[PDB]
């Protein structure tokens, strides 16, 4: 089997379940969090599934955890402008956690469509090339026009050599 | 293709290319066609230009992009 | 990530810039014409026909 | 003034999508393609009629009628005419505006004939090139010969309407010459050989009834609901009708009647209806059949 | 090889007893059939009024081989092989 | 030689006897194996069991029997090499066929859905368009140019005009030796050879 | 790669086997390879024609647009399929070869005609 | 004038913005001032030969 607690979290289809994508201004997120208590534990178990699902989204933005620091659980966002963004997480799970951050200083639904369509428009269906980048890569693959000649061998009216032949 | 660096051919010593014979109406009536049609293609070109500085300045400094950097910053306060 | 310097890439440089503006040919003699040949000795190439 | 409801009407909708019913058995019916293995959920009663109720939610999105237009009008516009280019091109060129961001029927596409003529695509031009460089999966640039008259009726013979109808929402658009001929065919076969279940729960069912209203072919499906104590739908495709035409021996008789219910299948049998005598005989079997349950 | 097989296809459970354990319905969702809930088996005695709770991250142990094929890292020459039918 | 009785009406020997007496309600191919060293086979089946009118040692399921036309008509041995759960046609290895004739079934069965013969899963799509309105100029009439309703040129340089002669004059004397004869007017249309 | 001076030009790159070929319009740095790297594709043009007898030449307009504004150029082939299209005047060259051909095809019908009525 | 299809394609998005007009999409030429090709350039620009006699 896979090694570790709950080793779903290191799967990338649960990297992906994350819906807390930040916006431009969010530099840098620390979490302080308690080992013990009970009031501390939403935090917790917010490092130990959210966290990893936080950074996949999110890989330009600095992640740094301290440990009993403090005598309550808290995050604090660094803005590019120099605004910090207190929220204190005691008393709560790591799903209201999630949600919390999400309507603060995560995008929303609308700005997350336009940006995967913008990335339609760069992979226009008429460009011709590899399979990689293009659908085809030819216009032989389209049914009336010309075929391949590795294929279909052409007339011998539309080969120069029987053109050169033919004329001299 | 050659270098600079490259000698020239022996058998190109002696070439002289002789311009072609020139038809008077032809060639005249040529020059003109291109000079109107490069006219045209001008002033379609500057209008192309025309619409590439638009967009640019619709976007970082249009009225439908200044009216939405206020909203994104009225939201987050 | 330290680019081993070149230093005779720049004096090389220096130097053929500076001969260039020491040596460098006048019109006199890149502008000559031999008008039997019709070829400039400087260079020995032949004028256009259109200019003859 | 007074204009007759069209066919996206919310009062006209409402009708037909009750007259095509919902069967969930047969919306979602198993599909033969590449399978997997399913998932199992432990649910509760109530967990179950939720899960029934977003299935219903689901069909009604996969029943959506397609709108009903009429015949386009052929392109026939001319741009310019350049006799100087003329005889000195063989084939005709046809340029396509290629740009993403357009609607379909927004794009240019021209045609540059052998004459130097620079005009309009025609409607069957912008359709093929459209599917060159715009592919849409389940069209073919090749118009397929199963649309032929002897390769439909195969297929009419087997009772495969729905599947003529698929085939021809993927390959024609919706105001085409061949997309409603296509569909025609399938609507007089089904009439003739009394056929309306087979689109029943779908998505071509309201188009159906469309035809028959407009073209007063309705005497054979008022049968089929008839003979399948669906009295409900039945009324309210003579009611339909008689929206449709206002002025017509059975509606004003409705009015001088007030007929309600199964009186205006009565109405409407012997005054419009061809095959009034069959509709009578048809509605009094139900009707006796009807009153032995009561009792 | 030949006695565990029959070791584990035997101690298999029916959907019909995971229902009569748990007392809920066991519904089959198919691709194929689009949303569609089947019930494919229901208890025989008393439905429970009270929904299984919902796990955010099941404690369930993994198998590295599948994880890794679904990720499409499992590289073999070996693997989704044409043969004969079986 | 061979010369079989089904070769134009190939559907008949599957609704015979001597096809039950052989097959009976399995595929053709259910009782045929391969050849080969290990347990893993060759990815690919021999190109073709007949070779200039000679038969190989172990023909094929297709080749071991003369009366198995394959016809896009005969849609009941076409069912055998089509999966009734997928609707996939089986790759050779699975049924044992070899290329020739795996290529020349998959014609038949391509050929018998396109002629509604072969029942195959036909998706509902979505329109193309989600608009349908036809009011766009690209699909409707644009006002005529001045200069096509007159008859001219969109632009005047394109037809021909005649220069002036002190024009010519400079251009003779600019090219003096090398010059062509000067050309005239050209025609209104273009010729055609009777 | 950095070149030495050089602009963009949309023109065309042949691509297609032996005796079948196919263009597709680009959008490249003048020194860089015929069918080498391209800033965009703006485009397709099949020469060959089809089973219909056509042409077919795609254009992206808008990015013909463009590329124009800022600082493409245009080569010779490409100026005169867009032409053609309505989108440029017809080049100059393509009127004058148009006159060319049929002073040529009427210097034919004289000695045909000639032919035909001496003998 | 514009060329035919560049017209084409002018007057459609004035009928789909609403414009209603019936008037020519012209060119402004006047700013272009075609010079001849025998105009004497700037020499001060241009460079000069190297000097590598042979
Ligand atoms: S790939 Fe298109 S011709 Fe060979
Ligand atoms: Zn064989």
């Amino acid at each position: 089997p896979m090694k570790g607690r709950f080793p779903i979290r290191r799967t990338l289809q649960y990297l992906s379940q994350g819906n807390v994508v930040f916006k431009d201004s969010v530099k840098v997120m620390t979490v302080n969090y308690n080992t013990h208590g009970e009031l501390g534990e939403g935090a917790r178990k917010f490092v130990f599934f959210n966290i990893p699902q936080i950074q996949y989204k999110n890989p330009w933005v600095q992640i740094m955890m301290f440990k009993n620091m403090t005598p309550s659980p808290f995050l604090r966002f660094y803005l590019d402008s120099g605004e910090q963004v207190l929220v204190d997480v005691e008393t709560k799970s790591n799903k209201e956690i999630m949600e919390h951050i999400r309507k603060i200083l995560g995008k929303n639904e609308e700005t997350l469509r336009e940006e995967e369509e913008e990335k339609k428009q760069l992979s226009h269906p008429a460009n011709f090339g590899p399979r990689k980048y293009c659908l085809r890569e030819c216009i032989c693959e389209v049914e009336g026009q010309v075929p391949c000649p590795s294929l279909v061998p052409l007339p011998k009216e539309m080969r120069g050599k029987y053109k050169a032949a033919l004329k001299a | 293709r050659k270098t600079r660096h490259d000698p020239l051919a022996k058998s190109k010593i002696e070439r002289v290319n002789m311009p072609p014979a020139v038809d008077p109406a032809e060639f005249f009536v040529l020059m003109e066609r291109y000079q109107h049609y490069r006219q045209t293609v001008r002033a379609l070109r500057m209008e192309f230009v025309s619409e590439v500085q638009r967009k640019v300045h619709e976007a970082r400094a249009g009225v439908l992009a200044e009216r939405k950097a206020l909203k994104d910053a009225a939201e987050h306060r | 990530k330290k680019v081993r310097p070149r230093l005779i890439a720049e004096l090389a440089r220096r130097v053929r810039a500076l001969r260039e503006q020491l040596n460098r040919p006048r019109d006199s003699q890149l502008y000559a014409v031999d008008y039997e040949t019709l070829t400039r000795p400087f260079s020995g190439r032949r004028l256009p026909v259109r200019a003859w | 003034e007074t204009k007759k409801p069209t066919f996206m009407d919310e009062e006209v909708q409402s009708i037909l999508t009750k007259m095509t019913g919902l069967n969930l058995q047969k919306t979602f019916k198993p599909a033969i393609q590449e399978l997997k293995p399913p998932t199992y959920k432990l649910m509760t009663q109530a967990q179950l009629e939720e899960a029934t109720r977003q299935a219903v939610e689901a069909a009604k999105v996969r029943l959506k009628m397609p709108p009903v237009l009429e015949e386009r009008v052929p392109i026939n516009d001319v741009l310019a005419e350049d006799k100087i280019l003329e005889g000195t091109e063989t084939t005709k060129y046809v340029f396509t505006d290629i740009s993403y961001s357009i609607p379909h029927r927004e794009r240019f596409i021209v045609v540059r004939e052998p004459s130097g003529t620079l005009r309009k695509a025609s409607w069957e031009e912008r359709d093929r090139m459209i599917q060159v460089y715009f592919p849409k999966e389940g069209r073919k640039i090749l118009t397929p010969i199963i649309f032929k008259e002897e390769n439909l009726r195969t297929m009419y013979s087997q009772d495969r309407h729905v599947d003529v109808l698929n085939l021809c929402f993927a390959q024609f658009e919706p105001d085409s010459t061949e997309y409603i001929k296509v569909h025609h065919k399938t609507y007089e076969d089904i009439d003739k050989r009394g056929k309306y279940d087979l689109l029943r729960s779908t998505r071509y069912f309201g188009g159906m009834v469309w035809y028959f209203v407009n073209n007063k072919k309705i005497d054979g499906l008022l049968i089929d609901q008839i003979q399948r104590d669906l009295i409900d739908d039945a009324t309210n495709l003579v009611q339909l009708y008689h929206v449709l035409h206002p002025d017509g021996q059975s509606a004003q008789g409705a009015k001088d009647q007030a007929a309600e219910g199964i009186n205006l299948i009565k109405v409407f049998a012997k005054t419009e209806a061809q095959k009034g005598a069959y509709i009578e005989l048809t509605l009094q079997t139900y009707q006796e059949a009807l009153s032995r349950h009561s009792a | 090889l030949t006695q565990g097989l029959f070791r584990g296809l035997s101690r298999q459970e029916t959907h019909q007893q995971l229902a009569d354990k748990k007392g809920l319905h066991v519904v089959e969702i198919r691709e194929e059939c689009g949303p569609l809930p089947i019930v494919v088996a229901s208890p025989r005695g008393p439905l429970r009024k009270d929904p299984e709770p919902e796990d955010e991250v099941p404690d369930v142990k993994l198998d590295w081989e599948d994880v890794k094929t679904a990720q499409g890292m499992k590289r073999s020459v070996w693997s989704n092989l044409k043969r004969a039918a079986t | 030689v061979p010369i079989s009785p089904y070769k134009d009406e190939p559907w008949k020997y599957l609704e015979s006897e001597e096809y039950q007496e052989r097959y009976g309600s399995r595929p053709v191919w259910a009782d045929y194996r391969r050849n080969h060293k290990g347990g893993v086979p060759p990815q690919r089946t021999r190109k073709t069991c007949i070779r200039r009118n000679k038969v190989v040692g172990n023909p094929c399921p297709i080749c071991r029997d003369h009366k198995l036309h394959v016809d896009f008509r005969n849609v009941k041995l076409l069912e055998q090499f089509v999966c009734a759960h997928t609707g996939i046609i089986f790759y050779a290895p699975y049924t044992g066929v070899c290329v020739k004739q795996h290529k020349r079934l998959t014609q038949a069965i391509q050929k018998a859905r396109d002629h509604g013969l072969l029942i195959y899963h036909i998706p509902q799509v979505e329109p193309r368009d989600l608009d349908f309105s036809t009011s766009h100029g690209a699909v409707s009439a644009t006002p005529p140019a001045p200069t096509l309703v007159s008859g001219d040129p969109w632009y005047p340089w394109y037809n021909w005009k005649q220069p002036p002669e002190r024009e010519l004059s400079r251009l003779r004397r600019l090219y003096q030796g090398h010059l062509q004869e000067e050309s005239g007017p050209p025609p209104e249309s273009m010729p055609k050879m009777p | 790669k950095a070149y030495r001076g050089g602009h963009l030009t949309i023109r065309l790159a042949l691509g297609g086997c032996t005796n079948r070929p196919f263009y597709r319009i680009v959008a490249a740095h003048n020194k860089c390879p015929r069918d080498g790297r391209f800033v965009e594709q703006l485009g397709s043009y099949d020469p060959l024609p089809n089973s219909h007898g056509e042409k077919l030449v795609a254009l992206n307009l808008d990015r013909i647009r463009h590329w124009i504004g800022c600082g493409a150029h245009l080569s010779k082939p490409m100026e005169k399929l867009l032409g053609l299209a309505g989108f440029f005047p017809l080049h100059p060259m393509m009127i004058t070869n148009a006159e060319r051909l049929r002073r040529k095809r009427a210097r034919e019908v004289l000695l045909a005609s000639q032919k035909t009525d001496a003998e | 004038p514009y060329p035919p299809l560049l017209r084409a394609m002018i007057i459609a998005e004035r009928q789909k913005n609403g414009d209603t007009s019936t008037e020519e999409p012209m060119l402004n030429v006047q700013r272009i001032r075609m010079e001849p090709w025998d105009y004497p350039a700037k020499q001060e620009d241009k460079g000069r030969a190297k000097g590598t006699p042979v």
